């Protein structure tokens, strides 16, 4: 019966909460290395000169 | 004399003023409104072109025209003049007949027809009219007087010259207003005819579009008629027209180029909505 | 021993957020006082790609940065020509309900599906000429919401039934089913390395599965509402989720909290598609209100908006190599920007 | 599965005619463009005619402008050539390709097997030239195949439109590398090909006893296709 | 035109998109069409008496040089808002209605009410007119005449007869709608009637000529 899914649920909560977590700090300060370690290369956000544009 | 002309001025610009403010309102309208944009709004677009520009031009010259009493700029400016105000109303004409012919159309054969007119069968139609009217006006008016080789326009008035000729004035008013009337009176009962309910206080759905057909068919034909009646006499007997009549109507032609933004282009709610910006 | 089992449950979901509470000691935002705005990133529509008669739902780039396809309730499933704007395959459908399409790595391939419950594929690279249907996979219970290609070979699909699951194409046969979703799932996007995936749900909660052992590996709940697009960072660290309470926000993998909201008074209607760029500094969503948006992701706050369209879009997507943006909308057109 | 058959060749008087027919089954013949290719008794390939999907464009030869007439029925999926006031310079063997084309296709890439044909006696061209003529060749060994052309290949698109046959000893051509540098379907790895412009090689690795014959390249820049004199390869 | 065939490509584009064009043409004589209701309603009956697995099950059925095609929808048992997107801009809806709802599952005539009520309503069918069947109009003639029909509107105040209370009956059904865009069709049709596709194909006639008129602004 419901015993079944009472079991499963607390075993995937048991087996989820055994994951390391780093800090926020870290996990901010690579996402914005990341983005700025490769501004250069998105055509996006700096425009190409339509000199190697090739939709104009 | 003191009061007169001061007051037909003021007339006159009013007019001209609200078909401005009308043509205006209608090319904003379609341009800046999604929902408004349509496949079946191009024919407004271009007849508020077409009415915009008659009114400007042929409203402001044909005042001053008539309040000084002569032509000043001479017969070439006369000549342009005159060929650019009647391309221009047969155009607001030939459109009138394009709107119908869709509407017949669009309502007589309702599921293939929509899907079987592309966008650019619209542009053609439009092409068609405005280069139809170019043709038959334009050229006959520009050329006249060097074909037949002699000019009799008088230097004190401004006036198309070949009213003397009686078959080809005839031919031209005969096409430009009774040929497109009767092709949209006829059109028009055939779509009332066809807009009845077939099923087994607002009002019946017949009662709103045999309303809107009576206001567009009158709005045209009380605006359009007087000046095209007093041609026909004009070319067998000119002294039975007084002068004052001619410029009523050359004017009330004009009047029927206010009222477009009006009959045509308020009966979509979405229209009156922005309206009220 | 039901409520036993309950307590330990809560106790246990206790634990989790006072273990997420600890390990956040600051914001996204304190330590991005300093960098540079973006500005105003102004877009132009390059071409228009008018080929469909009814509402577009789904799109797909190519590996090559160059092919494109769409697909819409007309019944076709065309790929263009970005460049030229030519149309290069027509393929017709079995069924008019399509709400998702695929277009393989390799470029051999395409996917489809929708309300009829299965995922057609297709050959384009046929000896024959004209392209063929080769697989016709059928064992979800509900309508198919997106399908990814992880090679020519296999492909993941999450459907309506709240499952996920992952297909052999040579046998047909359902190799491995992902479980634990209790609403619809809607959405779905494969890490760089196709190791792992995640998948949002209509029970505002998104999931980090793992395609080899088949076991969900972390939870993150924190909309008010279904979740309709999820993408991942482009160093597949982290994830943006659009959700149908009119935001979208920004999840950790490792962290596993929330890092950013991205929303604003101004806006009310919901997200349909979501979408990042080559190097992770701009976010891309799709709205209800007619148009799209485009959000510093770093400093959450709104730097262009992308307007032409006068219907919902429903499909958004950058190309490999970030050179371009193709969006989709209800009105039957599709659009490049650059 | 794919096949390609002809008839309608044989001896045939000077200033008669004749119909030739290439019946085609097992792809969609609708939604191809086919050509016809000859080949002289001793000379090289030369191209005749070609047809589009939808007959909508058709192209003669110089030689041919005039005289011969192409035509395809394509819902009993075959394809013909009308011929009138043959010549003795007419006498070959034809042949018939086809040519589906979109972005990224690979045009030639089938040939058919052809059928003879003999008659009794009775400017512009981009011109390509091939200097060597032949070589022999001993197995395990590496060689290089040059076709040089009179004007640049590279377009402004980027692609260089050069192809590459083999044509083995009583057999039809195979299309080796397409445009320029493409391998087809279904031939090894072994061979590659590399230039620039004006100037092209064709480079094959470990070289067996099956890939001996002879190899033509062809240029489709601009119609009419010119083809070269080809170079043989022959066990030393 | 510097093209370098590259030219065929075009060619080979136009082809397909005329066969596009093509398939649209022939694509807009078929009417779409979408049939709601609930279980024991008689949305089954309507299906059978017209002539001629999970997923999307239609009735495919032609009259008189007009297509139809009756998609069935009940038979999707998940969320209904994440799927009735897909389904607008069809021609009409059928609701079909018992008028036999007078037990518990509350009342099955106030639980229809409220469904067409919220059907009626939504933001994807605010401008698609609903072509109503009240089905089951023989057994109501008994069942009214044995039992009052107060228990289900206790506010009923009339005659106990079947004009009366029919008329009452699809007043109230007909009071759900408030845009002024959209028209209900109603029929009191028995469990076993001889013409149902005639008021379908008279009504979806109705339907597009009156979005004509609108379209071209003559409404
Ligand atoms: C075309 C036509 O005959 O109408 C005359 C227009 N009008 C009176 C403004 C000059």
């Amino acid at each position: 019966a419901s015993i079944a899914q009472a079991r499963k649920l607390v075993e995937q909560l048991k087996m989820e909460a055994n994951i390391d977590r780093i800090k926020v700090s870290k996990a901010a300060a690579d996402l914005m290395a990341y983005c700025e370690a490769h501004a250069k290369e998105d055509p996006l956000l700096t425009p190409v000169p339509a000199s190697e544009n090739p939709f104009r | 004399k003191t009061f007169e002309v001061v007051f037909i001025v003021l007339v006159a610009g009013s007019l001209s003023l609200v078909t401005i403010i009308g043509n205006i309102l209608v090319m904003v309208s379609i341009k800046v409104n999604r929902h408004l944009q349509t496949v079946n709004n191009y024919f407004l677009f271009s007849l508020a072109c077409a009415d915009l520009i008659i009114g400007v031009f042929s409203m402001n010259l044909y005042t001053l025209y008539t309040v000084i009493g002569y032509w000043p700029l001479g017969p070439v400016v006369c000549d342009l003049w005159l060929a650019l105000d009647y391309v221009v109303s047969n155009a607001s004409v030939m459109n009138l007949l394009i709107i119908s012919f869709d509407r017949y159309f669009c309502v007589t054969k309702p599921l293939t027809y929509p899907v079987k007119r592309t966008t650019k069968m619209a542009g053609m139609m439009i092409a068609a009219a405005w280069v139809l009217s170019f043709i038959l006006w334009a050229p006959a008016i520009l050329f006249w007087q060097f074909i037949v080789g002699v000019r009799t326009v008088e230097d004190g008035e401004c006036y198309i010259q070949f009213f003397s000729n009686a078959a080809v004035t005839f031919g031209t008013a005969i096409a430009a207003f009774y040929l497109p009337v009767i092709i949209m009176t006829v059109l028009y009962w055939h779509i009332s005819r066809a807009s009845k309910s077939r099923i087994k206080p607002p009002p019946s759905r017949e009662k709103k579009v045999t309303r809107t057909i009576l206001a567009i068919l009158l709005a045209f034909i009380i605006t359009w008629a007087p000046y095209n009646v007093m041609v026909l006499i004009n070319t067998f007997c000119a002294p039975c027209i007084p002068n004052t009549v001619w410029t009523i109507g050359y004017w009330l032609c004009y009047i029927n180029s206010t009222i477009n933004p009006a009959c045509y282009a308020l009966c979509n709610a979405t229209f009156k909505k922005t309206f009220k910006h | 021993e039901l409520d036993q089992l309950r307590q330990e449950a809560e106790q246990l979901k206790n634990q989790i957020r006072d273990a997420r509470k600890a390990c956040a000691d600051a914001t996204l935002s304190q330590i991005t006082n300093n960098i540079d705005p973006v500005g105003r990133i102004q877009m132009r529509t390059r071409r228009t790609l008018r080929g469909h008669l009814a509402k577009i739902y789904a799109m797909h780039w190519g590996t090559d940065s160059r092919l494109l396809v769409s697909a819409s309730q007309d019944g076709k499933l065309i790929i263009w020509d970005s460049y030229t704007t030519n149309k290069v395959h027509a393929i017709p459908l079995r069924s008019s309900w399509v709400m998702t399409c695929a277009y393989a790595p390799s470029g051999n391939y395409v996917a489809c599906g929708g309300l009829d419950n299965i995922c057609s594929i297709y050959n384009l690279k046929t000896r024959e000429g004209n392209v063929r249907v080769s697989r016709e996979l059928a064992g979800h219970t509900g309508y198919l919401s997106c399908c990814r290609f992880l090679d020519d070979n296999q492909i993941v699909t999450s459907s309506g039934d709240t499952t996920c699951a992952l297909w052999d194409i040579e046998t047909g046969q359902q190799t491995t089913t992902f479980t634990g979703h209790t609403g619809d799932v809607m959405s779905l996007s494969l890490a760089p390395d196709t190791r792992l995936f995640v998948s949002g749900a209509c029970d505002a909660s998104a999931k980090l599965w793992d395609v080899r052992e088949g076991m969900c590996r972390q939870t993150f709940t924190g909309h008010e509402s279904d979740i309709n697009a999820i993408c991942f960072f482009p160093n597949g660290n982290a994830f943006a989720t659009g959700s149908d309470d009119a935001t979208c926000r920004l999840f950790d993998l490792r962290a596993d909290q929330e890092l950013m909201t991205y929303s604003h008074d101004n806006i009310i209607c919901g997200i349909t598609s979501v979408s990042f760029s080559k190097s992770g500094r701009l976010l891309l969503a799709g709205y209800d209100d007619f148009n799209c948006n485009v959000w510093d992701a770093l400093k959450a706050d709104r730097a262009g908006v992308l307007a032409g369209h006068d219907n919902r879009v429903s499909c958004l997507g950058v190309t490999d190599d970030g050179m371009a943006v193709a969006t989709g909308s209800w009105d039957s057109f599709l659009k490049i920007w650059n | 599965d794919v096949q390609l058959v002809e008839s309608g060749g044989g001896l045939v008087q000077p200033g008669g005619s004749r119909k030739l027919s290439c019946s085609a089954s097992g792809f969609a013949f609708s939604s191809f463009g086919m050509h016809w290719v000859r080949q002289a008794p001793e000379k090289g390939l030369e191209w005749v005619a070609y047809i589009s999907s939808g007959s909508g464009t058709i192209y003669y030869a110089d030689t041919v402008k005039g005289r011969f007439t192409i035509s395809r029925d394509d819902p009993k999926n075959t394809l013909f050539l009308q011929m009138t006031s043959l010549r003795s310079e007419d006498t070959a063997m034809y042949y018939c390709v086809r040519s589906i084309y979109y972005y990224g296709s690979s045009p030639f890439d089938f040939w058919g097997q052809g059928t003879t044909l003999t008659v009794s006696s009775g400017g512009s061209d981009i011109v390509m030239t091939q200097a060597t003529s032949s070589v022999p060749v001993t197995p395990g060994e590496s060689v290089s195949i040059s076709c040089r052309s009179s004007k640049s290949l590279l377009h402004s698109n980027g692609n260089t439109y050069l192809y590459w046959f083999l044509q083995r000893p009583g057999q039809s051509p195979q299309l080796l590398i397409y445009r320029m540098s493409n391998l087809a379907s279904g031939v090894p790895d072994r061979f590659s090909g590399s230039g620039s412009g004006t100037a092209f090689t064709l480079t094959i690795s470990r070289l067996e006893a099956e890939d001996v014959g002879v190899y033509y390249c062809m240029q489709h820049l601009e119609y009419p296709l010119t083809f070269g004199a080809g170079t043989k390869l022959e066990l030393k | 035109t510097l093209s370098a065939e590259d030219k065929a490509a075009v060619e080979r584009s136009k082809m397909i998109e005329k066969n596009l064009k093509e398939d649209g043409i022939s694509a807009a004589k078929d009417v779409k069409l979408l049939l709601l209701g609930a279980g024991e309603s008689g949305k089954s009956t309507i299906v059978k008496q017209m002539k001629i697995t999970t997923g999307i099950v239609e009735t495919h059925f032609t009259f008189k040089n007009l297509h139809f095609r009756l998609f069935d929808v009940g038979g999707q048992r998940s969320e209904r808002k994440k799927w009735i997107h897909c389904f607008e801009d069809v021609t009409a809806i059928i609701f079909c209605v018992a008028l036999s709802g007078y037990d518990q599952v509350t009342n099955r005539m106030h639980e229809s009410l409220m469904l067409f009520d919220s059907i009626c309503n939504n933001k994807f069918f605010i401008d698609t007119s609903i072509i109503l069947f009240l089905n089951k109009k023989d057994l109501f003639g008994e069942k009214i005449k044995k039992s009052p029909l107060t228990i289900c509107f206790p506010e009923y105040t009339g005659p106990n007869t079947y004009e009366d209370a029919a008329a009452y009956i699809q007043a109230q059904f007909e009071s759900k709608n408030r845009s002024p865009n959209k028209e209900i069709y109603c029929h009191m049709t028995c469990a076993t009637d001889t013409n149902n596709i005639q008021v379908v194909f008279d009504a979806v006639t109705d339907i597009i000529i009156a979005n004509n008129l609108r379209g071209c602004g003559l409404y």
